[PDB]
């Protein structure tokens, strides 16, 4: 029937291209400027925009799916008649936004005290969060990680309860198993003929994988423990699993905080420049045009004029209330910006580099039809943002553009400090994303009980991870809704999948641009191999499936581990001579409250 | 043989107003002088297209009507204003046909038709039941029909209202800012004298 249904979408683009256009920019002048007018004015468009989607979801849903031969007509269409929100009662729908807005309000209002230190009382993002990344005080810092547990995650618990039940109703409504399986659904792929992916495939490839990454988390988990037991000698066993508290994090997340116990070879500098752009006169525009310079130069367009005139690249001048967690924006039409508060540094210059990655990727899938403007799934976007950015980083070319000395000399040292530091960030990660969304989905799926949940989440993390809670909590905990992307109804798996891809890429684009080093050494800047190569997958959005799309980068319908190894096996190497001395891999009975 | 009636392009080209694209507007240029240097040695155009005649003849050439055809199009759609093109305005807002003997002449209009807010004072026409014949003007309103039923002239389920406007703003990305558009098509029917290029001795 797609003589009405093209006739439809083109009525759709029709008003949907100027709805999304002044919601989208009332979310922008909120966040630049921070007041109730804005509020308000964001909110009212946000409901201009839900209503459009509402109705014309109705109409959508006169056109059934199997009537439709065209490919691009039948994707436009599922993307808006899906049902989601509303399938559910008016009751039911506002208690499950009562309870959602609740469990965000617990969180960001989850102010935490020290009942023997009364000015300690914080929020975890502002001051509480350096406690647990820089104190090397055991006490402290379990003080920190178990009032976080009992302030935040005990009270959060019960809107768990009820909230998988929420969930799993308007999963099943929209004809799904569980919420669990609804999420998965971004994954799937059905219809296409050598394409295909069905949901629980996610679950056997992530499985899978990770079985194949485990050595190497193995090794890294032994060093880190070999050296946090210096730092922790009477708290820390040699075999068993590292304790939460001491890993850097509220949830430890990231092992990016232990690095200064773990520095391999501290009497060598970094490869920070900081210093460089400071001493260069290096400004916000500086960092954002050399990031310009980087994607051009591989074949990528440059910026549009919009963005050099009315992006933020820096805080405001004033005491001016405004957010600028640095994101990139599409706001429809054509116009594309940078949300951030530049500093001369160089974290922000790679930050320039991932969002400038997000905005060219925004930018290639311009020309698709609206309901396909988005990235292929959701862990794309950042792989596409982390290559960028992880090319920039390579010292040969931080040398080549004037941030590290003419007289550089990589070493032996210097490279295994960076590669710690990177696994730190990522395979330090990996198993934590991995466990928690497995554990989500066995939540979702009704396998553990909710009487066994917290049973469940530590025994998991102690056979999975190899961490160990301080504190034996019962059932009245939740440590997962503690967790921003938890007490936020977020996906997680998204980072695991995008670590994943970020790897591939990085592999097939260095070879792309024909580097003849080590897969650490890659940079594909001034390479238009390599950059059309990818550009050639980023200007598909959603019209094709995400497997397609990543063979045609990639040489793989799927996720593939070995670019991680292989960016990384010059550590391992280094990890399985260094540990002659000590044990690899760790036990689950040993706790550091055992006695 | 000194000249003084010279052609009006100085206002068409010029103008307060153009027209809506779905109801774009001709203007008969005729018993006149004209000078073709001023458009062509322009730099406010962005845009010469020419199909026939050429900016380094027309100077010099003799047509009975030239016919300033005006309105205003979304950026994107520049491309659509042609001989051999396809497309949502090719095909049912401005037809030119694919022997068109003159030059299309655009420029970019974001900072006099853009508004903040969005200005949506300029229609496009979304739907008709055929393309247009070059030259064609539609400004029917009545509900196009996508399914069975007309049902009785209203918006409704397979029943659209063809014209649309465009939500200009001044913030909106290039392509999706306003063009201002000037076809000049040119005929020679019986007395060429009523239109040409400049006069000497
Ligand atoms: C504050 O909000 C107002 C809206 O009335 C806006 O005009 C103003 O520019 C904003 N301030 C800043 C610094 O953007
Ligand atoms: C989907 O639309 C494209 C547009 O060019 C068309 O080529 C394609 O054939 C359509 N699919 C089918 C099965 O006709
Ligand atoms: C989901 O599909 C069912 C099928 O009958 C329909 O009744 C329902 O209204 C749709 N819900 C939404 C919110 O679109
Ligand atoms: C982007 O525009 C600038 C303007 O100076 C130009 O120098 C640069 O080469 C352009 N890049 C591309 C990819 O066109
Ligand atoms: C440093 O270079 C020397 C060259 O003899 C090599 O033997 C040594 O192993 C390197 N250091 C490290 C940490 O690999
Ligand atoms: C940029 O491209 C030029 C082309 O010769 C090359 O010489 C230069 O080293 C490249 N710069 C970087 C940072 O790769
Ligand atoms: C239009 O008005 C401007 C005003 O500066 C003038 O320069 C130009 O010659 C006029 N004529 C045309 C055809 O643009």
């Amino acid at each position: 029937i797609e003589e009405q249904a093209k006739t439809f979408l083109d009525f759709f683009d029709s008003q949907a291209e100027d709805l999304f256009y002044q919601s989208s920019l009332a979310s922008w002048n909120y966040n630049t400027n921070i007041t109730e007018e804005n509020v308000q004015n964001m909110n009212n468009a946000g409901d201009k925009w839900s209503a459009f989607l509402k109705e014309q979801s109705t109409l959508a849903q006169m056109y059934p799916l199997q009537e439709i031969q065209n490919l691009t007509v039948k994707l436009q269409l599922q993307a808006l008649q899906q049902n989601g929100s509303s399938v559910l009662s008016e009751d039911k729908s506002k208690r499950l936004n009562t309870i959602l807005n609740t469990m965000s309000t617990i969180y960001s209002t989850g102010k935490v005290c020290n009942p023997d230190n009364p000015q300690e009382c914080l929020l975890l993002e502002p001051g509480l969060n350096e406690i647990m990344a820089n104190s090397l005080d055991y006490n402290e810092r379990l003080w920190a990680w178990e009032s976080w547990r009992s302030e935040v995650g005990k009270q959060l618990r019960p809107l768990y309860e009820e909230y998988v039940v929420l969930k799993n109703e308007m999963a099943r409504a929209n004809h799904y198993e569980d919420y669990g399986d609804y999420w998965r659904g971004d994954y799937e792929v059905n219809g296409v003929d050598g394409y295909d992916y069905s949901r629980g495939q996610l679950i056997e490839d992530v499985e899978h994988t990770f079985e194949e990454i485990k050595p190497l988390y193995e090794h890294l988990h032994a060093y880190v423990r070999a050296k946090l037991m210096n730092a922790y000698p009477s708290y820390i066993s040699p075999i068993g699993c590292l304790p939460a508290h001491l890993l850097g994090d509220m949830w430890g997340r990231f092992w990016t905080n232990l690095y200064s116990l773990t520095v391999p070879f501290g009497q060598k500098p970094n490869i920070d420049v900081t210093d460089a752009m400071v001493d260069q006169a290096w400004d916000a525009q500086r960092i954002f045009k050399e990031a310009e310079k980087f994607f051009v130069s591989v074949g990528l367009p440059n910026m549009t004029q919009g963005f050099w005139e009315n992006s933020m690249l820096t805080d405001p001048g004033n005491v001016q209330k405004a957010v600028c967690h640095p994101t990139a924006w599409d706001l429809g039409k054509g116009d594309f910006r940078i949300l951030m508060c530049t500093k001369v540094t160089m974290d922000d210059f790679l930050t320039a580099h991932h969002e400038m990655g997000h905005i060219q990727y925004d930018m290639a899938y311009a020309a698709q039809p609206f309901l396909l403007r988005n990235g292929a799934n959701e862990g794309f976007h950042e792989a596409v943002g982390e290559i960028m950015s992880l090319s920039a980083a390579t010292p040969k070319h931080l040398k080549s553009i004037g941030l590290l000395s003419p007289d550089f000399q990589e070493d032996n040292e210097t490279e295994i400090n960076f590669l710690l530091k990177q696994a730190l960030t990522i395979v330090g990660t990996l198993p934590f994303t991995y466990m928690l969304e497995k554990w989500r989905w066995m939540v979702f799926k009704g396998e553990i009980p909710k009487d066994q949940w917290m049973k469940k989440w530590w025994e998991m993390k102690r056979e999975i991870v190899g961490v160990v809670e301080p504190v034996p909590h019962d059932e009245t905990y939740c440590d997962p809704a503690s967790l921003f992307h938890v007490s936020n109804d977020y996906s997680f798996i998204r980072y695991y999948t995008r670590t994943l891809y970020q790897f591939q890429f990085q592999e097939a684009l260095c070879q792309a641009a024909k580097h003849e080093g080590p897969l650490h050494k890659c940079d594909i800047s001034n390479s238009t191999e390599a950059g059309q190569k990818l550009f050639n997958m980023l200007r598909l959005g959603k019209s094709e499936p995400w497997t397609l799309a990543l063979e045609n980068v990639v040489g793989a319908k799927n996720m593939n581990v070995r670019p991680l190894l292989n960016y990384f096996e010059p550590l391992f190497t280094w990890l399985k001579d260094q540990n002659k001395n000590s044990f690899v891999g760790w036990s689950t009975d040993w706790s550091p409250y055992a006695d | 043989p000194n000249i003084t009636n010279l052609c009006p392009f100085g206002e068409v080209f010029n103008a307060t107003r153009f027209a809506s694209v779905y109801a774009w507007n001709r203007k008969r240029i005729s018993n006149c002088v004209a000078d073709y240097s001023v458009l062509y040695n322009s730099a406010s155009f962005s845009t010469f297209k020419c199909y026939g005649v050429s900016p380094t003849k027309l100077n010099d050439l003799c047509f009975t009507n030239v016919y300033a055809d005006s309105f205003v199009i979304r950026g994107d759609e520049v491309r659509q204003i042609a001989p051999g093109q396809t497309g949502k305005i090719a095909d049912y807002n401005y037809k030119l046909p694919d022997d068109f003997t003159g030059c299309v002449i655009a420029w970019n209009s974001n900072n006099l038709d853009s508004k903040v807010g969005g200005n949506y004072n300029y229609l496009y026409r979304l739907f008709r039941k055929s393309n247009l014949k070059p030259f064609e003007r539609d400004i029917s309103t009545e509900i196009y029909q996508a399914g069975s039923t007309p049902c009785n002239g209203v918006e409704g389920f397979n029943c659209y209202f063809p014209l649309q406007s465009y939500g200009f703003q001044p913030t909106n990305g290039v392509g999706y800012q306003p063009y201002r558009v000037v076809v000049l098509s040119f005929e020679l029917l019986h007395a060429p004298a009523t239109v040409c290029g400049p006069k000497k001795s």
